[PDB]
């Protein structure tokens, strides 16, 4: 009995607490949980960017965050349970019970990490690191593994924090082909630390429509602070879903081999600020954008870039309303550690992301286009100023990663 | 990572 | 593109 | 007696007048004729028109004609087609090596790709043609002399020739000879034909082939089938961003070479520097590379007179009623012949399976000199093409594809 083909009655959730939410050719439910996840994405992204200086890059995987906190929700109760449901917009899947969310989440994960005879690799790993001394709830243990594949590995936080820390770090690294390293700095993890919950997500894809390295050239890129810098600009001409939306902003979709996952770029006209577009980027607008796209012939100028980012999510989430989970006095996670211990709370939550974009990904290729003549009045998309980037799974309308490229220069 |  | 994250 | 196996000593070349590695030097000679001729031809066309032709064909028809040339005519012929660069002391010896080359091009047990050639002579039925000339031509070029009544049925005769040509070109070359080029005075028509068909050693799948608007230089656009393929190919980006791409046919003995200038860079500059060595240079720098190839599914046809450019390149006597010296052709009848004109017609079709090319050259002795009948159509962003036999260093077909809409 595996969850990917299962019906809800085949998977008894038996959650300690339950919250009742108020008020195409894909699964209706996993599509709603998708709408939920994206709602969290743009709102969270809006906050994150507003707390950021305009000349800084931003990269993160909102799906990773939602998954990690959904894993945590499994043992949440009362108001900790409600805030989680509201903050992550799971409560917006009308009348559905908080327990149902996890079934849906598992269904969404099954599709996403298909592992079929595909061309792009999208992998995910989750895991629980509990102190060997503690005794975890049998149900929490079971469900975390059934719904999220998260296994529970015993570690010695009490005596060997440093050794435990290296074990975890080694694990994330391995599950991210080495792109996410020392997630846990030598400082954190002590003795008071009883549980380290972790989600990883890894993606690698090749362009369906090639950017020949031979065409890449240094070009000026215009930062928000009015100055310039030298970027490696990739170039090609060909058909791409595109659309010039409000106030001259250009939305472009670059698919990966398999067409299942794409890269979406949002480039405001030179006159307008990305901050202004960030502020107006509503979940419904973004969906509207994405749905109005149409195949077209254009010239593409896109820098090659590598972005590495990391930050604590605590403060951001608190502003959005996730307060109890972080308060040792208000936090209610009675479902996690078996036998009392009511005062378990999240001390901190960290996100670390990596993004590399270029030709061929990982030089040795070229492209020859013979006998082509395009309209001298073709649409051009020149990303030499700040723009937003998204990496999405189209059939599932899932935002896997998002960010902002304020500075691609070295 | 999340630290409980 | 190559991307990874951990939370 | 097989000229293909035989020593130069066995085959008695008894030409009237006179003036291994040899095969090779002949191929070089032909290659020089190809590029120089191509340039003159281009200078007479619109940088955006298609141009397709078989230089090998032309070299073959004019060599067949040289069997009966004398004096300056024999000399101008020897120089214009570069046979005079082959290390041989006599004009008559070149023909033996051209025969060897032709042997290697069309007579192999392998036969990965189909490459056939057919020559033939068409002389007026009332004349008595010189016997050795008839003999050497049938021996060296497999060219039999067919009787035709030019005296009382020029039109019937022309239609007869064009059709013979059509049968040797799988119907690809339908009209080598323009309507009024042959008349009551026509003494002889020398003809060459070449037919080729190869399969890509790496074919294109049609699913990957998609329509794409093609913008004509002046005006609007027309649809075009673009083929797509990804794979290892000998390639090379050279000076000024010009790409050289080799597409081998099954067997690897015959390949198609595409030459494309960089975007918004004129092809005319490359053509004006086109030369046998320049080409060898490009060919020598290609390295195997993983690459993506987009290439139109198309067909082009070129037809034209060759007198104008050939005169400009040096062949003047042969076209001069007064000066032409072709004493070896007619023994008794109506002699002191001159070429009234020469025609060529070529055809290239490219698709997912491979390529199909055919050509023909017809030299007309004492007919009505026509008036260069053009068929213009400006296109855009052309690229050069070449269908070569690698082992023999021979340019079979060469051209400029500019209209993929076809
Ligand atoms: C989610 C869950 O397992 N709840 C059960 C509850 O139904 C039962 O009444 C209690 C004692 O029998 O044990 C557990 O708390
Ligand atoms: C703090 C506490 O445990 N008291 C009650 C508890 O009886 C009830 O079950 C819970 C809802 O699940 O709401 C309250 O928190
Ligand atoms: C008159 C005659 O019939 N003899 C000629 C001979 O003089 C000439 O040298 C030769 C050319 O190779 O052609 C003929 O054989
Ligand atoms: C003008 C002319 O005919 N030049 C000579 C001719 O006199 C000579 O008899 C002949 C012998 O091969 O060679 C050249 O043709
Ligand atoms: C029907 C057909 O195609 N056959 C004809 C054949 O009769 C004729 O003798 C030849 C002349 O070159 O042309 C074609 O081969
Ligand atoms: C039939 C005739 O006119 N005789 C001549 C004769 O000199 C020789 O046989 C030949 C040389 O190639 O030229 C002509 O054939
Ligand atoms: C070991 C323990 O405390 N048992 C509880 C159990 O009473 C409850 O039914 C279940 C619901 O999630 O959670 C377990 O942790
Ligand atoms: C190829 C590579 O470097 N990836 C390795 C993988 O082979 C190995 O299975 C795993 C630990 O077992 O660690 C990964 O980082």
């Amino acid at each position: 009995v595996d969850i990917c083909t299962a019906k809800p009655r085949d998977i008894p959730m038996n959650p300690m607490c339950i919250y009742r939410s108020p008020e195409e050719a894909t699964n209706r439910r996993v599509w709603e949980l998708s709408k939920a996840n994206s709602r969290f994405a743009t709102t969270f992204y809006q906050h994150l960017a507003d707390s950021k200086n305009d000349n800084d890059n931003i990269f993160l995987s909102p799906l990773s965050i939602s998954t990690a906190f959904a894993m945590t929700k499994l043992g949440a109760c009362n108001d900790t349970l409600q805030q989680l449901m509201e903050v992550f917009k799971f409560d917006t899947i009308s009348e559905k019970t908080s327990d149902q969310i996890h079934f849906f989440f598992a269904k969404l994960n099954c599709r996403l990490y298909r592992k079929a005879n595909k061309s792009s690799k999208l992998v995910s790993a989750n895991r629980l690191f509990g102190d060997k001394s503690l005794t975890f709830n049998e149900t929490y243990q079971d469900i975390s593994e059934l719904v999220y594949g998260a296994k529970l590995q015993p570690l010695d936080f009490k005596e060997n924090a440093e050794q435990s820390r290296a074990a975890i770090n080694k694990w994330v690294s391995n599950k991210t082909e080495g792109r996410i390293t020392d997630v846990i700095p030598s400082e954190a993890i002590n003795e008071l630390t009883v549980l380290v919950l972790v989600n990883t997500i890894y993606f690698k894809g090749l362009w369906k429509s090639k950017f020949s390295p031979e065409n890449t050239r240094k070009e000026l890129f215009y930062k928000a602070d009015g100055e310039s810098c030298s970027a490696s600009m990739m170039y090609q001409e060909g058909k791409f879903r595109y659309r010039r939306v409000a106030e001259g902003t250009q939305v472009l979709e670059l698919p990966f081999k398999g067409d299942d996952i794409t890269m979406v770029l949002i480039l405001p006209k030179p006159e307008k600020s990305l901050a202004k577009v960030e502020k107006e980027l509503t979940p419904e607008v973004l969906q509207e954008w994405l749905d109005e796209l149409e195949e077209m012939m254009l010239v593409v100028h896109m820098p090659r870039f590598r972005i590495e980012d990391g930050f604590s999510l605590k403060e951001q989430l608190q502003d959005m309303g996730l307060v109890d989970l972080f308060s040792p006095e208000k936090s209610k996670l009675p479902g996690i550690v078996a036998e009392g211990r009511d005062d378990l709370y999240v001390s901190d939550a960290f996100h670390k992301a990596f993004l590399e974009v270029n030709e061929e990904g990982s030089a040795s290729t070229a492209v020859v286009i013979a006998g082509r003549s395009l309209n001298p009045n073709r649409v051009t998309f020149k990303a030499n100023r700040p723009f937003l980037v998204f990496i999405r799974e189209v059939p599932l309308n899932t935002i896997i990663f998002m960010g902002r490229v304020a500075n691609p220069c070295v | 990572w999340m630290d409980f | 593109s190559e991307a990874a994250a951990s939370t």
